[PDB]
């Protein structure tokens, strides 16, 4: 873990903070972690409620967060998940995959997207102009 | 006309979702996911078709009219075999007509459900009786022009499949394109149904999404238009067991599909993966063609894409938020940001991502809903404040936060 990494750790951990003193509550490190680029699930949330032991106020300190993030950060790899849900769609064994093919997957899978937000995001990565997408491009492009 | 009307709403969408492909014209649309295929046929074999339709239309305990018979099933079977679109519509106005109402029938105290799994029964009985304002759940099933278009669509099916001969495959072709037409039926039956989703949503799909499933294909993009307009609130999946959902209050009941956890399954369509899987499971016992296959791959990672891609798509989720850039400053309303109520945020530094997610962190902290928040929000100097009557400097930044 980069001490860099711990640096926004802690400005993110400032907020959210109840008292101001350094206590978080239990709920809301669901939703920090959320901000901070990792997604636990539903039960793995449990987990870090468990295995950082609760036993009612308070005890969500900032080291117990910090270890979790560290756990986390290492048995789930984000730029392969977004590559992984985008192969799903490729049937066609090439990186490509139609731009149609893709305008379905962003409405289906942007819940707060707009008609509007999908129609421009299918042409900026429609670079070549002929209806067909890198899908590893377009991550690229949303990387920036 | 109503479904005329919903017809049109649902015409649109696919023609929306055939803008870069731009294959639909007039007449012609394309379903989501079904594929078009047309082989020739003998023009006489139709009214073979035809007639046999018309005769099990009247001859069937179906409130249609006695010598109408010839009328509509002449209409339904070239709409179908021709993926003609005035006719489908025309059809679907004809059923209309002769009181086959295509809505729901608790017009407004309705919960207009979607069942895509197995057991829908026990499901809606919880989901029924979970409801403390006398809101009944309705399926597909319930709206009796739906089931009697698909009865008719049915017998097609099975004409095709009992009178053809697949040993001679040149006639597979003409079956395999049958089957071809009569599935973007129910596909378009299934987005008209869905065109008159309001307010909370209910899906049943247990074991997770089923890629390449009615819901998937026809039913989510027609719920998400409806988002976009605000007439749809929260989409609910039931992708877990009935009993994970017993004893809990309606609001609880089902979470969405872009939340960590939810499942992903196909009906194992692969080339070599089949085989893979075959020799790696016809170990014990084996696989059957429909037999759903669990993927491991991250709906929510696109989800989360989205998070790290576009500015403060974290609050429109976790918090129902529409941050826009306007004319100075960003313009906030409640999503998807076409009713009234507008606040603002101005940043010391509009463009700076690390700034962005500050102020995004911050607003996650001290409001859980717009009408929380004051009118007028600043991130200035490591500082930031709040307009409403009087202003105050809630936080300060130097390594952390000085609240006061």
């Amino acid at each position: 873990l980069t001490e860099e990494q711990i640096a926004e750790f802690k400005e993110a951990f400032s907020l959210f903070d109840k008292d101001g003193d350094g206590t978080i509550t239990t709920k809301e490190l669901g939703t920090v972690m959320r901000s901070l680029g990792q997604n636990p699930t539903e039960a793995e949330l449990q987990d870090m409620i468990n295995e950082v032991d609760a036993d009612g106020n308070g005890t969500i300190d900032f080291p117990e967060f910090l270890t979790m993030m560290a756990r986390k950060m290492k048995d789930t790899d984000s730029e392969e998940e977004i590559r992984e849900a985008f192969r799903v769609f490729d049937k066609d064994g090439n990186g490509y995959i139609s731009a149609a093919e893709l305008r379905h997957v962003m409405t289906n899978l942007g819940e707060k997207l707009t008609d509007e937000e999908v129609d421009q995001m299918i042409r900026e990565a429609d670079i070549d102009g002929d209806g067909q997408v890198n899908y590893e491009e377009f991550v690229q492009m949303m990387t920036a | 006309s109503l479904v005329a009307a919903r017809a049109e709403k649902v015409a649109n969408l696919y023609r929306w979702l055939d803008t870069d492909n731009d294959v639909a014209t007039d007449k012609y649309v394309p379903v989501p996911g079904f594929e078009r295929v047309d082989v020739d046929v003998s023009d006489e074999v139709k009214q073979r078709m035809i007639q046999s339709m018309s005769g099990y239309i009247e001859h069937t305990d179906n409130q249609v009219p006695k010598d109408q018979a010839e009328a509509l099933a002449t209409l339904f079977v070239e709409s179908t075999l021709d993926y003609d679109w005035d006719k489908r519509v025309e059809f679907l106005t004809k059923l209309e007509s002769y009181g086959y109402s295509f809505e729901a029938p608790h017009a407004e105290k309705s919960i207009v459900s979607f069942w895509s799994g197995k057991n829908f029964k026990q499901y809606r009985d919880i989901l029924d009786n979970a409801q403390t304002d006398g809101k009944k759940v309705v399926y597909d099933i319930d709206v009796k022009g739906n089931a009697f278009a698909i009865d008719l669509n049915k017998h097609l099916m099975r004409w095709g499949g009992l009178f053809l001969d697949p040993d001679n495959a040149e006639q597979n072709q003409l079956k395999s394109s049958i089957d071809a037409a009569t599935f973007s039926n129910t596909g378009f039956w299934s987005s008209v149904y869905a065109t008159g989703a309001q307010n909370d949503v209910y899906v049943i799909a247990e074991g997770g999404v089923r890629l390449g499933n009615y819901f998937w294909n026809v039913e989510l993009p027609a719920l998400r238009q409806l988002q976009r307009e605000g007439l749809v609130g929260e989409i609910r999946l039931l992708d877990k067991p009935v009993s994970e959902y017993k004893d809990l209050p309606a609001d609880q009941i089902g979470r969405r599909l872009t939340d960590a956890g939810v499942a992903v399954k196909v009906r194992f369509d692969a080339l070599s993966h089949e085989r893979q899987a075959e020799l790696l499971a016809d170990n014990p016992d084996g696989y059957k063609a429909d037999t759903l296959v669990e993927l491991d791959v991250k709906l929510s990672a696109i989800d989360s894409m989205l998070r790290e891609s576009l500015p403060f798509y974290s609050l429109r989720t976790e918090r129902n938020l529409l941050v826009q850039e306007g004319e100075e400053g960003f313009e906030v309303r409640s999503w998807p940001g076409i009713d009234g109520k507008s606040k603002t945020i101005l940043l010391d530094n509009p463009e700076d991502a690390a700034q962005q997610k500050s102020i995004e962190r911050f607003i996650l902290a001290n409001f859980d809903n717009f009408e929380q928040m004051p009118d007028e929000l600043f991130l200035v100097d490591n500082k930031v404040l709040s307009h409403h009557d009087g202003r105050t400097r809630i936080i300060a930044q130097k390594e952390d936060g000085a609240w006061t």
